[PDB]
Formats: structure tokens, sequence, C-alpha cells
């Protein structure tokens, strides 16, 4: 191993004798050199001779930076006066193409304040910027005469500098021009930036936020009104002012959240999901910036943004619903009815919110961005809150059924006591005299759930629920617990229809399988009344023993009863005699 | 128009057009979403009256169709989020 130290520091050791002879040294010199040294840099063996190489080539860069910086500004090259000709930017293009060329000799690399042929293209703006300027709005006004600066003589100064020969592409001086323009800006900003990262003080610690967030939305300007992908003024932000920003961030949507969740005692009431809706898009429309904004050692913030506030708030205001409120004992039954009403509401109105975030362009940016760092293989982000969401859903619309279907049982209760089924005065021309308060009640159920927005798809589902419960109650508590006239039959179908038309189904539809049998047996039922022939035969009890085991192979066939089973088609006929 | 299965039926179309627009003015990208989400009730209700039609097959194009239409739903909003993508990438490189 040593056998590479002896001989590696002779040319080292002849590379510091070369470099004592500065002069009568050209550029292939230059060159020549840089073949020797590249490999033994950061060696740190060779850092000498690398401190020297590049100290040269500093000294063979300081006449054509002088000259380049002159010409530029005593030809006033950026204003009006100039007009790029092939002799007016001749000798400017030789001395920034030197320049450019020694910067890239630079050993390792050279830095970003290296590219002597940009620093010298962004001197005349450095002095202008510096000259008419000696916070959130002092850092807004940098970026309207940045702009203004950079609007008109952006692409002018690609139109001159444009060197593919030696490197110098558009691409280049696109985003070095601006990279180098914006460099005043970051040191003119950064001085009143750690003025206030410097204190302790609430007003301070705003003060700090507020010009983070300031820096963050003219960044996004930037890339947007000019189109550059480089760094903007992020470059100050250091992970302490970061904590800071987030932190705050946090907090304030936290705070507003908790005024939110505080557990009044009087029935729950949409506004309060819709105002947690705002808040998400508020919160939204603040960090957007922060989010669209491409720096990897920001992911780690972004992530716990998205988090804290895009998935936790939401899951804790699903919690917040559905919570134990003894304060909430007091209340009426259509008032625990409208107050579960409310909370499904909420809770889907909140779940297509975060529908419309998932397919915003920055989200679905840094979901990748998520799927990538975490490893985790998520659709969405927000995948973890509809799954969680669409279990509470379940929970809270059987809830509004079960609640809905104990008052039915209820007020019902006078037309269950109703007995004369069998002595019908004539056909029906109103509705049964005891059912007029039910009807009522189901109406004014319907219009309370009616109140509020849910999916088409939720809404069939609890509607079509309670046609079933009102099936089920028709049959097993009136109808088969009576014997029918011609119009007490008649009346009990117009009752039914009338309780069906309570509901507002979502009809001209087809019909659910619980109400054609429903007609099916009725229509069984009503042959007790029409003297056909085919209709004696089928209505003997003895038929019914004799045919039960058959499935009624006769009797299907004769009356189109598809839907009722053997049992049921069975206590029909009986009920006939 | 009326039943589910049309409204869908249209819908789909409807949904692959706006994916490429003959516009000018690119994407209808909340319309879209909108669409997704009526689209999504829809089938819903769809399921549901299929469910609801036997209590508790000769239903089985109803839910051939229902479950290629739930596919559908599911690879359409990648398709989606993939225009959305290229359709900002485009026009930063212009």
């Amino acid at each position: 191993a040593g056998e590479r130290r002896a001989q590696n520091a002779c040319t080292l050791a002849a590379v510091t004798e070369k470099l004592g002879r500065a002069a009568e040294l050209d550029y292939c010199d230059l060159e020549a050199l840089h073949a020797e040294l590249e490999p033994l840099a950061r060696s740190a063996d060779a850092a000498p001779q690398v401190e020297q190489f590049n100290e040269l080539l500093t000294e063979r860069a300081r006449v054509p930076r002088r000259d380049l910086e002159h010409e530029l500004l005593e030809r006033r090259c950026d204003t009006e006066l100039f007009v790029s000709t092939d002799d007016s930017v001749h000798e400017l293009r030789e001395k920034a193409g030197l320049l450019f060329q020694l910067s890239q000799l630079l050993l390792p690399e050279p830095r970003a304040d290296q590219l002597w042929n940009f620093v010298c293209m962004a001197n005349n703006f450095r002095i202008k910027f510096i000259y008419h300027f000696t916070e959130q709005q002092s850092i807004e006004n940098y970026f309207k005469f940045l702009d203004k600066y950079l609007s008109e003589n952006l692409y002018k100064y690609m139109d001159i500098f444009e060197d593919e020969s030696k490197g110098i592409t558009r691409t280049l001086i696109h985003k070095q021009f601006i990279n180098h323009i914006l460099e005043p800006v970051r040191e003119k900003v950064n001085v009143t930036m750690t003025k206030i990262a410097a204190s302790n003080s609430a007003s301070d610690v705003k003060m700090l936020v507020l010009l983070i967030s300031e820096i963050f939305i003219t960044d996004n300007a930037l890339k947007k009104s000019h189109y550059y992908d480089g760094v903007g003024l992020v470059s100050l932000i250091d992970e302490a002012a970061l904590e800071v920003w987030q932190n705050f961030e946090v907090e304030s949507a936290v705070s507003q959240f908790e005024k939110l969740t505080t557990p009044g005692a009087s029935l729950m009431s949409p506004k309060n999901g819709a105002d947690f809706g705002k808040l998400l898009e508020n919160m939204y429309r603040y960090l957007e910036p922060f989010f669209s904004i491409d720096y990897r050692n920001l992911f780690s913030v972004k992530y716990q943004l998205v988090d804290e506030i895009f998935i936790q708030l939401p899951l804790k205001y699903r919690s917040f619903l559905l919570s134990k409120n003894i304060l909430q004992n007091e209340l009426t039954a259509e008032q625990q009815f409208e107050n579960t009403c409310v909370k499904l509401h909420s809770l889907l109105l909140i779940s297509n919110i975060l529908v419309r975030f998932s397919h915003d362009f920055t989200f679905i940016e840094m979901t990748q961005q998520i799927n990538k760092i975490t490893d985790s293989d998520y659709e969405y982000i927000f995948d973890e809150v509809w799954e969680s969401y669409d279990e509470a859903v379940i929970v809270l619309r059987d809830s509004i059924v079960h609640r809905w279907v104990k008052g039915l049982s209820s007020s019902l209760r006078n037309y269950f006591k109703y007995n004369e089924w069998d002595s019908i005065a004539t056909a029906p021309e109103q509705c049964s005299a005891e059912l007029v308060g039910a009807l009522a009640w189901m109406k004014k159920m319907t219009d309370i759930f009616d109140k509020y927005w849910y999916p088409q798809h939720i809404i069939a589902q609890i509607k079509v629920a309670l046609l079933e419960n009102i099936i089920k109650f028709m049959l097993n508590y009136v109808v088969k617990l009576n014997k029918f006239s011609e119009n007490g039959l008649r009346q009990l179908t117009f009752d039914y229809e009338a309780l069906r038309a309570t509901l507002g189904l979502p009809l001209e539809h087809s019909s659910v399988a619980e109400e054609l049998a429903l007609f099916e047996y009725f229509n069984i039922l009503s042959m007790k009344y029409t003297n056909n022939k085919i209709t004696s035969k089928f209505l003997d009890a003895e038929y019914v023993s004799s045919h039960h085991t058959r499935n009624f192979r006769e009797l299907r066939e004769s009356l189109q009863v598809s839907h009722l089973t053997s049992d049921e088609i069975a206590d029909a006929l009986y009920r006939t005699l | 128009s009326m039943p589910y299965a049309t409204q869908l039926a249209l819908l789909q179309d409807e949904l692959l057009d706006m994916l490429e627009p003959r516009d000018g003015e690119g994407l209808r990208t909340a319309d879209i979403i909108d669409k997704t989400l009526r689209f999504r009730e829809l089938l819903g209700c769809y399921r549901l009256q299929v469910e609801k039609s036997t209590r508790q097959a000769s239903q089985a194009p109803a839910l051939a169709q229902l479950l290629l239409w739930e596919r559908f739903l599911a690879d359409y909003r990648r398709r989606l989020d993939a225009a959305i993508v290229h359709e900002h990438e485009a026009t930063a490189a212009r």
C-alpha cells in the first residue's frame, strides 16, 4: 500500500513545480494539470496542490471578470440602449466563454459561486438591487423587482451568451442567470431572517413564520412566471426554522379544530361539519406552495404536515362524532334521529372533500414521494381515512334505520290494535283513521332525513331498508293476524301504499323482491272475492295439504306466484277460508 | 336516462371522453371528479337494485356488468390521475 504514496506524491510534487511557473503556462497546460491532479483530488494528501491549482484558476480568471463586468455595465447590456448583434456581443462571449472554461477546471467540482461567467452576468442586477433597497412585503417587493428584470432580460441574455461549442447551453443560462440574480436577494433576506431566528419572542416567532411562508410563495411564483426549475430562497430555510414553521402551522390547525370539537349539549348541526371542511380547505390553500416545492430535505416535513392535518384531524373528527354525550340524554327520539342524520351527512361530506384533494396535482406527486420513501404501497394517502370512515358510515346508517324503525313500531300501536278487518262497510276513500297519526309521523321523519345531503346509494339503502321493515310490520302484525273483507283488503292495500308513499322512495324504477312477494300474497288473498272456475279449486283446505309438497306446481303457473315460498302460499290460501 | 344501468352506460362514455378534450382548454377536472363521484353513487344504486331483486340465477348479466363497471371506476381513477400529471408536465415544457 505504501508503494502508491511515495509514487503518488511524486507526480504530486511535480504538479507543484509546474504550478510554480504560473506564467508561460497556457490553457492547454491547465488542462494537462487537471488531467494529472483530478484523480488525486479529495485524497487530502494532494489538498495543497488542489488549493494552489484552484487559486491559480481564480487568478487566471480575475482579469476577464473585470473586463466582462465593465463591458456589461458600460454598454448597458440589460437596458433598451443595447441590442444583441454580431459586433456588440462578440467580445462579451469571449470573456464569458473563457471564464466558464476556467470554472469547469476547478477541483473537485466548482462551487456554485465560482461559475464566474454567470456571476458577471448577474453583477448588473446586483448593483441595481442593492441600490434600490438600502419581511413579507419586502420579500414581495424583491420578487416584483426581480420578476420585472427577469422578464425583460432573461431571454435576451440567453440569446447573447448562447455557446454550444463551449458547453454554455440555453437551458444552463436559463437556470444559472436566475440563480445568480437570486443570490443578492438571498443575502438581503437571510440577514433579517437570521436576525429574527435569534429571538424567542412570540412577535418574532410569528414574524419568522410569515417570512418563511412568503419565501414559499415567492419560490412558487418564480417557478410559474419564468419556468425556473432551480433553487429559490428555500435554501435559506434551515431545519431549525422549518421545525418552527411546521409546528406553528399544525398548532394553528389543531387550535381551530378543537374549537369545533367542543361538545355542546345541543343537537348536532351540519354547520360544524361544513366548518371543519372549510378548515381543511383553508389549511390546504395555505400549505399548497410548500407542498409544491421540490426539495428533498423538505419531504420529511411534508409528510408530517399531510399526516397530522389531512389524516389525523379527519380521523379525530370521526371520533368527535360517535362519542358518548351524557349531555345529550335530554334529547327527543326525533332529535336523536336528526342528530344521527347530521353526523352521517358531515362524515360523508368530509369524505368527498378528501376525494377532491386526492386528485389535485400536488397531492398526486407527494403521494408518490411517500410511496417511494416509506416504500408503502398506498394508492392515495387518504386510503387509511376512507377505509376507517367506511366503517363509521355503516354504524351510522344502521343506527338511523334502527332508530327510525323503533319509532315506527311505536306509532303503529294504535293501528295495530284495530281488529275489524273482516267487517268492512265499503271501499276505501281515505286512510284508516288509526293510521293517520303514524302516516303524519312518518312524513315528519322522511322530511327530517331529507333535510341533509347523502350519496344517492346511501339514501336508497336506508329508504329501502325501511320499505322492507314496513312490509314486515304490515304482514306479521296485521295481515298474518286477521282475515279480510273485500274492501277490508282494499283498505289495507291503500294503507300500505300510503306508508310506502311517505318514504319518497326513488321511484318509477323497479320494485324490491320483498314487495313483489307482498303483492303476490295480496293477489292470492284476493281470490276470496272472485268466484272463478280455477279459484274454487285452489281455495280448498284439502288442496293445500294435497299440493303443498309439489310446491304448488299447478298454482304457481296459474297465478304467477314466483316470489312466495310453499309455506307462504299455503298460509295465504288458508287465510282465504 | 331513468334506468341505473343506462345512466352508468352513458356516464362511462362521458368520463372516457373527458380524458381527450378536443377543446383547447384541457381537462375539465372538477367536472370529471364530480362525474366519478356520481358514477360511484349510481354503481351503489345498481348494486342495491340487483341485490334486492331476490329475497333472503337469471341476474347474471347484471352482476357481470356491475363487476366490470366497478373495475372500470377503479382503473379510471388511475387513468385520470395520469392524465392530470401529463397535462401539467406538457404545460411546463412549452
